[PDB]
């Protein structure tokens, strides 16, 4: 139903059972994309811990078979692939540095550092909120991700401003906990029950949303309907800010099909995005390319 | 309580439909029509206009001038105006209603005391009939005609929500033997576009339906032609339309797709100019509150409109 | 000297003396905006009163001679020409077995109605202010003429909003007082927040404002504006951010032709600037909001 | 209460020169001097500020003597360099060049170890300061001026805003190359430095048109014009941090169809920070702090309005 129990119990179950459970969770899709990255890292770490391997290439085979299965599980989230290849890169680096046990525990603790990097990514990003948001600002937060919500909260701790909450579809009320967790901080919130944001855009000062993925060209994978906000914002020259962790930075260009069409998720071309905010800092497209070199 | 209260300050100036028994004497027709306006049974400006005109028509023929008075002095102040204001407090009047009313009162004050009652009343009546026939019915027929002739075989037509003129156009074009594809986009908060889709598929028109405006760039290609209807067109050339319209129009414009608006001349407002959606708008009666807020219409700049098709 | 005093002389003063006293007054540039127009009207009325004539043709001759002299006097105000041209039109449409006295008193009272239309143009324009300005709006009023100031004042009475005051040059060292103090206190009294910018260049502040408002000295057939210097930087800056640009002008300031290429360039005066029509989104007049295609028609009405 | 009070809410976050409240701590006299000329606004160019600061720090370094117990790497940055830093920073908010140079300086300091002779550390730092001044500032200025100047040709009309050291030297060089051209100088009526630049150009023999303000801007920036602009810094996203009014000229030129060329040393390039609006990184005028009369020193010019950037880097 949820899986704090699974993370605690991940060690207890046979590796395969855990993998199947992870796949089921992915199919359900309940797990947060941000959370999704953490699960992949952890699952692969315990793969390394409990898999049958006796040389380095074996590691590469076992984490790629696992990672591939995990990739078929949730095609919608490409962060999985990134996490997998990052783990692989680490193993390769260890091999280059180069006996199974020492390698085992450096790979495992490397994965642990990936894990906690992922977990403090949100607050590290939120540290820039005070700079990006000014007093009296009007912020259109579209389908706010947990990254975005905590961004807005610590923006709220040191600034007084207004948040405009836009969602693609009506509830089958949204963001209640978030919106007066915001009013408590003294931030005004108005929740838009409109699909199509062209009417309200001139009144907001900037647009903020989380990204599920970032491609080489600067393209984004976002929630559906985020692109209408992005485009509407772009025509009125309102700054578009994407909140994304470095692990979500893809070394792949988008598929042509993805570029051509999305829905579940939508694609935003790089010309519609003015700022990428990451844990390492705010990065330009050129700088994005730069950290891609850093990341992989 | 005050429905007006709780509206965010930015949108305070904006009018809202007040649900309303507890009314001044009014003609039964006007009462009915106004209350179908309150329920939002009629939200097309043309349907509202036509209903209002028929109601006012029966109001005119039931009217008998008091003895020792003139019709011209008596009718506008004591009879027509109560109907008008009742209607205004059932729901804020659309431009069509305002314009038609202004014209009607122009004809009432053309009248004089020496004008007998009998010819004045049916002067008003076939003025109403001429207005309905040539500014509404014939106008619709002609717009449908012209727009259907604009369509060519193999075209992909994109429309937003369900608009009476766009529907009549696509249907007419289909019965002319033309073959084309229609993409119907919808407001998930309204959802009439779906039944539009069902109608178009009943006639043999292939339809792709999207319940919302997500993935918009995908389904508004440069090759596509976008047909839109509205409630009115302002003097500066911008289109007053159901919310979400401007998004489709801009998306299409930046795709390179043609954006064609269909509109009757009765809906052109020469007198007023709007530069933003906030100047002339209406709040959703149920979503007045700050926790859940929605505006009924949006403004589409002339910038995003390729052409307008009218009877004229 | 005093505009009002010149008025007294005009009532009891010789026509020629009053003519070139108004001319000296125009060249000094003490007369501002709409008042200039009104003064012209008054003068032209007095012309008709004392203007050496026994048929319509010299009435036209002296009204055109005088009007030519006032037009040449102040090239920066083209409203003068407009007033003159309407006075002429007035004369020739009430030209048609009667004594001149009948014509003179009718032309003169026509000019008085020109005059009072000129005088309540501002309030008529301001009646649309509540519609154009919204609660919580941010309004960049650039170098506000008194037309703009009552627009804002009667906007303030029925709305809560913020005004941002921009001026082209810094206050003169002699004045030792920062500007629009009167406007700013009548605005603060009404509850309107005001910020006065000592900035040249408004690009930094434009994204934050919602709309730009300024008075126009003239409107041409093509939709071009003659404005105070530096208004164009506001207009363009706003245009790039798709901020609505609203020009406040009475119908009398509407010129019936496209601007001369000297005006179009910006060589006139330079105290005034030219704004091409694409940077202006709304023309607000006493009759209402008028837009580009509609302009050609109303210029026909004026003359 | 305080000067900060009375600043409008939208602009609360923006820093302002509070000058000196003067009182001198254990700061170096050169640093003291430079700092109070920063307080006076005698030096308002980021490059002049940087260079003065570098000479001050240079004299701080060569007088510095390690305590016997302490090591130069361990003791100098915490107890010597930092006091200078905060005194200067509290004379006036630091421009990017100074910040960058400081971070580089301390980068070079922490490479140092306890087992390093102090003399070797000191003229390591000193030959670094000299190299920085010679190749980042002086030579850079020369090369930028030359290369930008060859872009100018006979019969050209050049437009510039205010007075910029790089622009002034570029135009002077261009005239000294025997080229004949026209310069239109636009000014901030609140600053008014352009007039002097205009006078200098006349002495140079270059005909010039002076405009005290940005009125009638459309008139004097024709599409044929080439506009040369200088600034204080360039952000990572490519936008120009410049004296107020710059973005206005840049846009006017851009939508006129005129080419916009920015002259800048690489020191001023900030690869870490991105600015999308003038409010993110700006400084308030100490005299115009009040709501009654308000002014911001800088504005942001989007890359949309920049045709090209010319720097010291030739290849």
């Amino acid at each position: 139903p949820s899986l704090a129990t699974w993370t605690k119990s991940l060690r207890d179950q046979s590796l395969e059972a855990s993998i199947e459970s992870l796949i089921f969770l992915l199919k359900r899709r309940q797990v947060t994309g941000d959370e999704c990255a953490g699960a992949i890292a952890q699952l692969l770490r315990q793969v390394v811990a409990k898999s049958k391997w006796h040389d380095v290439d074996q590691l590469l085979y076992r984490v790629q078979t696992a990672g591939a299965r995990l990739a078929r599980a949730a095609p919608h989230e490409p962060v999985i692939g990134n996490i997998v290849r990052r783990v692989l890169g680490l193993i390769r680096d260890e091999a280059s540095e180069n006996s199974v046990h020492a390698l085992r525990s450096e790979v495992m603790d490397g994965i642990e550092e990936i894990l906690d990097e992922i977990n403090q990514a949100d607050d590290q990003i939120a540290s820039f909120a005070e700079i990006q948001i000014h007093p009296g600002d009007y912020v259109l937060a579209y389908q706010p991700s947990k990254t975005v919500e905590r961004f807005l909260v610590k923006a709220a701790s040191k600034r007084r401003f207004t948040v405009i909450l836009a969602s693609l579809n009506p509830p089958a009320q949204p963001y209640a906990a978030l919106r007066k967790k915001l009013n408590a901080a003294g931030v005004s919130t108005i929740n838009l029950a409109s699909n199509g944001l062209m009417a309200y855009i001139p009144r907001v000062n900037k647009v903020i949303f989380g990204a599920k993925a970032v491609y080489q060209n600067g393209g984004l994978l976002v929630d559906s309907g985020a692109c209408i906000a992005a485009q509407a914002a772009h025509e009125y020259l309102k700054p578009v800010i994407a909140l994304c962790g470095v692990y979500k930075f893809c070394p792949e260009d988008p598929s042509d099909e993805v570029s051509r069409g999305e829905t579940t998720t939508d694609y935003i071309p790089p010309d519609l995005v003015d700022v990428y905010l990451t844990n390492l800092g705010p990065q330009t497209r050129h700088h994005l390319g730069g950290i891609y070199a850093d990341h992989y | 309580k005050d429905a007006r209260s709780g509206i965010p300050e930015c949108f305070s100036h904006i009018p809202m439909a007040k649900r309303i028994q507890a009314h001044k004497d009014v003609h039964p027709a006007v009462l009915a029509v106004g209350q179908q306006m309150a329920t939002f049974a009629l939200k097309d400006s043309i349907s509202r206009l036509k209903a209002t005109l028929l109601a006012f028509r029966k109001v005119i023929e039931s009217y008998e001038t008091p003895k020792g008075n003139s019709l011209s002095r008596h009718f506008v102040p004591h009879v027509l105006n109560p109907q008008i204001e009742y209607l205004t407090e059932c729901r804020p009047m659309c431009f069509a209603m305002g314009n038609a009313i202004r014209l009607l009162k122009a004809k009432v004050n053309k009248f004089d005391i020496n004008t007998p009652e009998d010819e004045a009343k049916e002067g008003l009546l076939e003025w109403i009939d001429f207005l309905i026939n040539e500014r509404i019915t014939l106008a619709e027929y002609v717009i449908a005609r012209n727009a259907a002739q604009s369509i060519n075989d193999g075209d992909t037509i994109v429309t937003y929500g369900r608009h009476r003129l766009v529907e009549k156009t696509l249907l007419r074009a289909r019965k002319e033997g033309k073959s084309f594809n229609v993409t119907v986009l919808d407001d998930p908060y309204v959802g009439e576009g779906k039944e539009l889709a069902k109608v178009l598929r009943h006639a043999g028109i292939p339809v792709l339906y999207s319940p919302n405006l997500g993935g918009l760039r995908s389904k508004v290609p440069a090759a596509s032609n976008v047909f839109l209807g509205g409630e009115a067109i302002f003097a500066n050339g911008s289109l007053h339309a159901p919310s979400g319209t401007a998004d489709v129009a801009m998306a299409a414009t930046n795709a390179g797709a043609k954006v064609i608006v269909l509109c009757e001349t009765i809906n052109f407002d020469r007198e007023r100019v709007s530069v933003d959606a906030l100047t002339y708008n209406e709040i959703d009666p149920e979503r007045n509150t700050g926790d859940c807020f929605r505006l009924l219409f949006d403004n589409t700049h002339e910038r995003y409109i390729t052409g307008v098709i009218t009877e004229i």
